[PDB]
């Protein structure tokens, strides 16, 4: 294989590995509570993360 | 019976059906633990007494 | 303190884009003119009734080519003269299609199979009057990089698994250096080009896949009128040949599959 | 009617589903089966568009807002005049952007073209779908679609993007305007090179691609090619539109905080934390 | 709070409790509601201490 | 033989195929059972009752 | 219960083996 | 009026006005669905 | 002819035509006539009024 | 008011069938 | 002729056309009669004051 | 006044009128379904 | 006929469209018949009252 | 009526058929489902 | 005057008046519509 | 054909499928069946009511 | 009717065919789980 | 052979493919035997408790 | 002159001073209308 | 400066005079309007 | 087990078998290192 395809695959690897170590380290997940505050569709609504919710709460 | 595999291709039966069971089963174990009561990890069991901001709708 | 009224209700922003709206409009205008320089004035079912719509066809313009091949006019005043294809209407009330005929539909001149009338003549390169599409034992300044299949000696290979014939040569374009045909001899020995976009080169097996036609029918692919050159023409030919095969190649792939 | 050269191109087949029964054309329009089922679902959800405009308080076109339902309301199928209007008009809009999708897929099957078209169109059916069922899917209530109304989804985006309290933060967003600005970039390159080579000051040669790579070579120094540019077109673009349901569909299933906190992983990266 | 309360007690407080340019401490909103849109998500814990409610 | 596989070889891969398949389900049915003895499911409309 | 898991754990292992000496 | 079948096509009108009168019928039904009066399924409120 | 059809079986056509819509037309009329019974509509301009 | 519709329903498939005869 | 229609069919397709214009012009004076009846238009600048 | 089918194209007047015309009773009928006074299915409230 | 199908083919498939139509529909019949024992739609403008 | 299939093969219209009647029943299921008074799975609240 | 139609084409002059006319026949009729004092399907509020 | 099935694999497939769709629909009968056991559907307009 | 696989691959039919019943078994299955009385892990609450 | 080898390395393969998995279950297992002393799963219904 | 004609195409200039009319009396009658004074729709306020 | 008329071609010099003349005329005529002073129309906007 | 390498590339396993052990030390390093208890450089809190 070329040189500079390996390069650009290695540094394509390396990128995703990255990429996977900073989502999973950082994203939450679904479910997630709302609250609807405002009108229909207006999108005026608190998020709740029940886990973080949990925390709080104790 | 045994004749659909003449007519279709075990290379692509038995990939088709390992990538399908394997993600079935994965969402079954997954559904699972969302619930309280199937949860075998921390297994089963307050917002009452620290209640959200009400809907307004 | 109202600064940008102009009346009570109108003010200056609004002004600047009523402003925009009519220019918009006229841009509209002038590239939907623009986009009636082919194909215009529309044909009807009438031996002599021609469409051009609104907006109108626009004014004549006209394009100095390269090499002393001419001078192109568009919209032409009298178009291109079409191929005669061979076909058979499908029923007779407008907006009907046709079903090609032939044992070979590829060379029906119909659907996929059509092609149009360009030069006759190869495309020349801009420096030089050299045709810019020549075979790598013409073009010897052009060789196959490496970390790279080498199709050269692979088997042609028709959707089917029927081995058409060996490619020979490949076909390099000298202002880009890249490669645009493979030539293939077949078992009963012609010769012919296969475009090297409807060409899957499999290294591994030393096989040139075509998706779109038997082995059979690709003995029946043109051939070039002098074997060191293409005309713009015999281009659209072997291209307009093997992509019809996709609908053409088989009865199953001209019906519906569900 | 039709072009000078098109009547021979008029062939049968290329279908999908339903075959002789609807491959016709209709003035420049082929029909085939999708055909049908687009222009089904366009014109209901049109109608059921203006009919729930006409429950509404307004005609003026740009107020016009037909919302979804309550958040109360979960995955539930809500009453017509209380969101359940909405719903149906999305259901005709899924159905109306797959036939056409699957409409162009036969019509280039007809003319032996390759599939890229509607390949690419997918994206945009995706990020779609993204706001209107995978994103309220994964949120657990189809109130989280944006309402129909020309400025009252804007109004949805600029509630939802402060819902994070500043939107720009958001990572996959970053990158999605960048394709989006790129993509725009390379279109004005693009259609200015082509048109330079085939419209040179009056009186000179057309020019080919010997002046169309060497020009970005004499200024950039490097020239991506004819094919190179429209396979960048297609990826920026496309790229644009994925990177775009990726930046919502995080917001909210996946992240409920201020999106610049999340660069707090950088901030505390051991190398430089404080 | 912070004008007539907080500010005045710079001198009370030693220079360890004060911030880098050596002003007292001060309250903000998080200070009562600690990341809550009520504080103790409303729980009231004064209603048995009145004398915290009346000012001398 | 639209694929490519002889009679004998679609003979051969259907018998062990339906014995692939057979322990795979015996395995899962165990699994079901152990399961069940775990953590019963399908509770009677008042509920599981402890 | 240690059971749960031993089934579903040997077993297929000893079902491969088994399936693949017939 | 039969003249109308020598000027248009019949399969092209057939399915022309097959998808019209599908969708006029479905646009009233969910019309009157939409209504307090003439909802005749969960009737009126 | 455009549409290519003779005289006889654009007559035919426009038989069963004509036919399939009176049948379809009759159908919707006892249809509104059976809607009519059930909930009538055109209300006065003070209401219904029971 | 059941005139109103008796006769925009009804009316044009009259005016249908009776055109249909010229 | 520029159409494609011959004289002959020119004077058939006019009378046909007329006719079932004045036919659908007929039915809508009556619906616009009747509509007139059950609910005027056109109100006063007080209103229409019941 | 017949030479004017020898002018115009009888099958494009006839489609194009026959759109025209069915948008414009649909968005009429609308109109009056959006008023207080001339709505005919719920009414006046 | 351009469908390939021979006299005899177009009749048998037209006779099996007709009885799977015929039981599709007599299957509906019933269907909503025992819909209406379970629970009645149509209801008076007062409401349905039990 | 027989001789409509000797223009149209009835095989190649089963599956758009078939659809059509599928997407027709799931809209009146689901409509029945949302509301209150014919919802058979939880019933009336 | 009647010079004029050996300059222009009376079809499409006669397509262009049609649809012009239209457009602001229904112009004007949208803006009365808008208006309190001309409005004549509710009236003045 | 257009398949590349004989007639006589096609009559042998269509057995197949349909003897397959017979069994897949007396499986989910028996399956409504148990279903019905554990919680029936269907309730009254008062409510299932124990 | 065996004539249809005369026409369409078998390969085709069942493959939508078996991804069409797979979905529509996912929808009911989540339909039930979604519902009080007939979800069988968490039970009526 | 779509593979590329004979029968003679098939059975080379499985033997040692098997003999492999051997080993990594049975490792697996005393993993999971360790794993239950530390912290045992599967909990009651009424909680873990110690 | 007359000798503009010489130069320019009748029919572009028609049509160029068609739209350009239109456009500017739609601009002035638009301007009124925004006015206090000289709106003769609903007058002044 | 007749000779002007040998350099540059009459029918683009006076297509664009006129662009030109209207654009300036149009946009003296909304200046004046906003003004207070020379708003003909109602006067002083207030 | 010796036949393992007439399967694989020496080359390639020795290389993706240090990429993968060192990017998995490395893994594990930083993972104890963001705990308070594993933290061996600024110790707990
Ligand atoms: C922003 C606004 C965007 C609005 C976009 C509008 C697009 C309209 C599509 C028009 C289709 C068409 O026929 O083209 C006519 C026209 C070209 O006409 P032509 O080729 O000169 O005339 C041919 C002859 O008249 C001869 O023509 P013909 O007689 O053959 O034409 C017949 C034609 C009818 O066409 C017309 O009569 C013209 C209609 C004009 C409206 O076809 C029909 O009869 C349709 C019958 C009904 C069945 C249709 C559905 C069947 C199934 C189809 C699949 C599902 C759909 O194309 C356009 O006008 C396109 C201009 C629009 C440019 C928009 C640019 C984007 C701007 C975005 C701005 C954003 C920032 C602000
Ligand atoms: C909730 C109560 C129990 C529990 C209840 C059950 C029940 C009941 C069952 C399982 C079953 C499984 N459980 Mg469990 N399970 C629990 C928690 C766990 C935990 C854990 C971390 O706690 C683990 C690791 C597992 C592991 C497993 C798997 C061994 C097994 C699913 C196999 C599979 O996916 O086949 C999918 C993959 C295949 C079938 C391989 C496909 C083979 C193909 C045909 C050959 C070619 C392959 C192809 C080319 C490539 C595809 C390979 C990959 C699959 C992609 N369970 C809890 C504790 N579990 C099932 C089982 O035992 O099945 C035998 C089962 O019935
Ligand atoms: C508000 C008081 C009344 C009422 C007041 C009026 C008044 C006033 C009128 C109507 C008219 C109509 N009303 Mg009403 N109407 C009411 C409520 C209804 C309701 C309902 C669900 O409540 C329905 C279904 C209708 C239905 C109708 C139609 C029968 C009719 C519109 C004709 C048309 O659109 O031609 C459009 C279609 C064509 C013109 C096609 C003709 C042939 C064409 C020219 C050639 C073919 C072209 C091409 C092939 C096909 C294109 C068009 C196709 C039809 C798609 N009304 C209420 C209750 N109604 C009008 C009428 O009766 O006119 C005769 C009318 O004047
Ligand atoms: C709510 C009360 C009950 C319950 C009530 C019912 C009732 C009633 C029924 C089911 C049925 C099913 N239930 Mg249940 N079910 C429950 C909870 C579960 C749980 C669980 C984790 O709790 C599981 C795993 C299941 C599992 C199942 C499936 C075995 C089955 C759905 C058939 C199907 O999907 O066909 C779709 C897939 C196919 C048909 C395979 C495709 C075959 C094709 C046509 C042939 C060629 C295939 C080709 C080679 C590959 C292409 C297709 C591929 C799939 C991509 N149920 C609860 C506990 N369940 C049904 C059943 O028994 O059917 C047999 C049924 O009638
Ligand atoms: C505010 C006080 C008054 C009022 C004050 C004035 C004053 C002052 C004037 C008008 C004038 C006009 N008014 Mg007024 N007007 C009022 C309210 C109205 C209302 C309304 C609904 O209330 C309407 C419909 C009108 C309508 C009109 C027009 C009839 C007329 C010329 C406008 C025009 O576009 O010509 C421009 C268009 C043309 C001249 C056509 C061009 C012909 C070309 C050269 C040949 C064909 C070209 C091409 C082929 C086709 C044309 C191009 C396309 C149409 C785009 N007024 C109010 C009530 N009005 C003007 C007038 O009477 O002029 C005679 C005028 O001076
Ligand atoms: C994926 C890369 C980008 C992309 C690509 C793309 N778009 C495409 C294509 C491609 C390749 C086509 O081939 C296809 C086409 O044919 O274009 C001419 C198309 C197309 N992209 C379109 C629009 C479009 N694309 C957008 C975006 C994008 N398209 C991406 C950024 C947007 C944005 C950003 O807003 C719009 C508005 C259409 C012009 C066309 C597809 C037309 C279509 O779907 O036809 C069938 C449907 C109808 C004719 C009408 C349906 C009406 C509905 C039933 C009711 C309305 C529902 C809707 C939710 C209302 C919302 C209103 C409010 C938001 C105001
Ligand atoms: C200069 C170069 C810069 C590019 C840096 C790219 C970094 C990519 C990984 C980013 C990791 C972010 C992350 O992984 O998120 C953090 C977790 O990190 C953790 O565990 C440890 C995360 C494991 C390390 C990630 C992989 C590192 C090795 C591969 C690097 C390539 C979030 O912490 P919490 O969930 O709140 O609690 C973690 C507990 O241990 C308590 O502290
Ligand atoms: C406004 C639209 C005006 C369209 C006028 C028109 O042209 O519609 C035509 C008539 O369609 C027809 O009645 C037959 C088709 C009926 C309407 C199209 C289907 C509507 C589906 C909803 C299109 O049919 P064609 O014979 O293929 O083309 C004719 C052109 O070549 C004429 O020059
Ligand atoms: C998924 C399960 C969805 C169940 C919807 C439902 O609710 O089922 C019924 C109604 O369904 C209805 O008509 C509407 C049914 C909506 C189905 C939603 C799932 C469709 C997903 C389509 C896209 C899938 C893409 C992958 C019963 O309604 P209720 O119990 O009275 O609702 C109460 C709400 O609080 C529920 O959130
Ligand atoms: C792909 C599958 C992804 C599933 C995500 C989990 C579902 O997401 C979950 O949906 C349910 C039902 O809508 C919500 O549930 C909330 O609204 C419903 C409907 O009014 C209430 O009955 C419920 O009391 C309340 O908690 C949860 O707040 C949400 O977190």
């Amino acid at each position: 294989m070329n040189t500079g395809v390996q390069a650009a695959l290695a540094a394509a690897a390396v990128a995703a590995v990255a990429v996977a170590g900073v989502v999973f380290g950082t994203f939450e997940r679904p479910p997630i509570e709302t609250v609807q505050r405002g009108a229909r569709g207006l999108a005026m609504s608190e998020l709740y993360n029940p886990r973080f919710l949990a925390e709080t709460r104790a | 019976m045994w004749r659909m595999w003449l007519l279709f291709d075990p290379r692509r039966i038995l990939v088709a059906l390992g990538v399908f069971l394997f993600v079935l089963a994965l969402l079954i174990h997954f559904i699972l633990l969302s619930t309280d009561r199937f949860n075998w990890l921390d297994g089963p069991h307050a917002a009452q007494m620290a209640p959200l901001p009400a809907p307004v709708k | 303190m109202e600064i940008g009224a102009i009346t009570q209700q109108i003010d200056a922003a609004q002004l600047v884009l009523y402003t925009f709206w009519l220019f918009f409009a006229g841009l509209i205008i002038y590239l939907r003119m623009e986009d009636k320089r082919e194909g215009y004035p529309l044909v009807t079912e009438i031996p002599g009734k021609f469409l051009e719509g609104f907006p109108p066809m626009p004014a004549p313009k006209t394009f100095i080519l390269t090499h002393n091949q001419g001078t192109v006019t568009v919209p032409r005043a009298v178009p291109r003269a079409e191929i005669e294809y061979k076909a058979e209407p499908c029923a007779a009330w407008p907006g009907a299609p046709h079903e090609p005929v032939g044992p070979n539909k590829m060379l029906s001149g119909a659907g996929p199979s059509g092609y149009a009338l360009r030069f006759d003549t190869p495309e020349p390169t801009f420096d030089t009057g050299v045709p810019r599409m020549a075979p790598m034992r013409v073009a010897t300044d052009h060789v196959f990089d490496e970390d790279g299949p080498n199709p050269i000696g692979y088997d042609l290979v028709g959707f089917d698994g029927i081995v058409a014939g060996k490619i020979t040569d490949a076909w390099v374009d000298r202002e880009e250096s890249l490669v645009r045909y493979l030539e293939a001899k077949l078992t009963n020995d012609k010769s012919i080009l296969v475009p090297m976009p409807l060409s899957r080169v499999k290294d591994s097996t030393g096989q040139v896949l075509l998706a779109s036609l038997k082995g059979e029918q690709v003995l029946e692919a043109p051939t070039l009128a002098n074997p060191d050159q293409v005309t713009l023409r015999e281009e659209d030919r072997i291209a307009a040949y093997f992509a019809s095969g996709h609908l053409y190649a088989t009865q199953a792939r001209q019906e519906s599959i569900l | 009617a039709m072009l000078s050269f098109e009547p021979k191109y008029r062939t049968r087949g290329g279908t999908l589903i339903g075959g002789d029964l609807f491959d016709f054309w209709v003035g420049p329009l082929w029909v085939g089966f999708f055909g049908v089922t687009a222009a089904f679902f366009a014109i209901l959800g049109t109608l059921l568009i203006v009919w729930a405009a006409a429950l509404g308080p307004t005609w003026n076109i740009w107020r016009i807002n037909i919302a979804p339902p309550d958040i109360s309301y979960g995955l539930a199928f809500a009453p017509l005049r209380e969101g359940g209007l909405w719903q149906l008009i999305t259901v005709c809009a899924c159905g109306a952007f797959v036939s056409w999708a699957l409409r162009q897929v036969e019509i280039a099957r007809k003319l032996g073209m390759g599939l890229h078209i509607p390949f690419a169109f997918s994206f945009a059916i995706l990020a779609y779908f993204t706001l209107v069922v995978f994103r309220p899917l994964l949120m657990g209530a189809w109130g989280y679609g944006f309402p129909y109304g020309i400025l009252s989804h804007l109004d949805w985006v600029s509630n939802t993007g402060y819902q994070y309290l500043h939107f720009h933060y958001n990572p996959a967003h970053m990158i999605a305007i960048s394709f989006f600005f790129t993509n725009a970039l390379a279109l004005a390159l693009h259609g200015s090179l082509i048109l330079s080579a085939a419209n040179p000051p009056k009186g000179e040669v057309v020019k080919g691609a010997e002046q169309e790579n060497g020009y970005f070579r004499d200024v950039i120094g490097y020239s991506i090619g004819t094919l190179g540019i429209h396979r960048l077109g297609v990826f920026l673009a496309v790229s644009a539109a994925f990177w775009s349901a990726v930046c919502i569909i995080i917001s909210g299933p996946f992240w409920t905080r201020g999106w610049p906190e999340w660069w707090s992983w950088w901030l505390n990266l051991p190398m430089w934390s404080h | 709070l912070n004008n007539n309360f907080l500010d005045p007690l710079k001198t009370t407080f030693p220079d360890y409790r004060r911030g880098p340019l050596g002003d007292s401490p001060k309250v903000w909103c998080a200070t009562c509601h600690n990341g809550v849109y009520k504080p103790l998500f409303g729980k009231s814990m004064v209603t048995t201490f009145p004398e915290l409610t009346k000012v001398s | 033989s639209i694929t490519g596989l002889t009679e004998a070889e679609a003979k051969e891969f259907h018998g062990i195929f339906i014995t692939s398949f057979i322990v795979f389900t015996v395995i899962a049915i165990v699994a079901h059972l152990l399961a069940w003895q775990w953590r019963p499911w399908l509770p009677a409309v008042t509920g599981y009752g402890t | 219960m240690a059971m749960v898991w031993m089934w579903i754990l040997i077993a297929p292992a000893i079902g491969i083996v088994l399936l693949s000496r017939q």
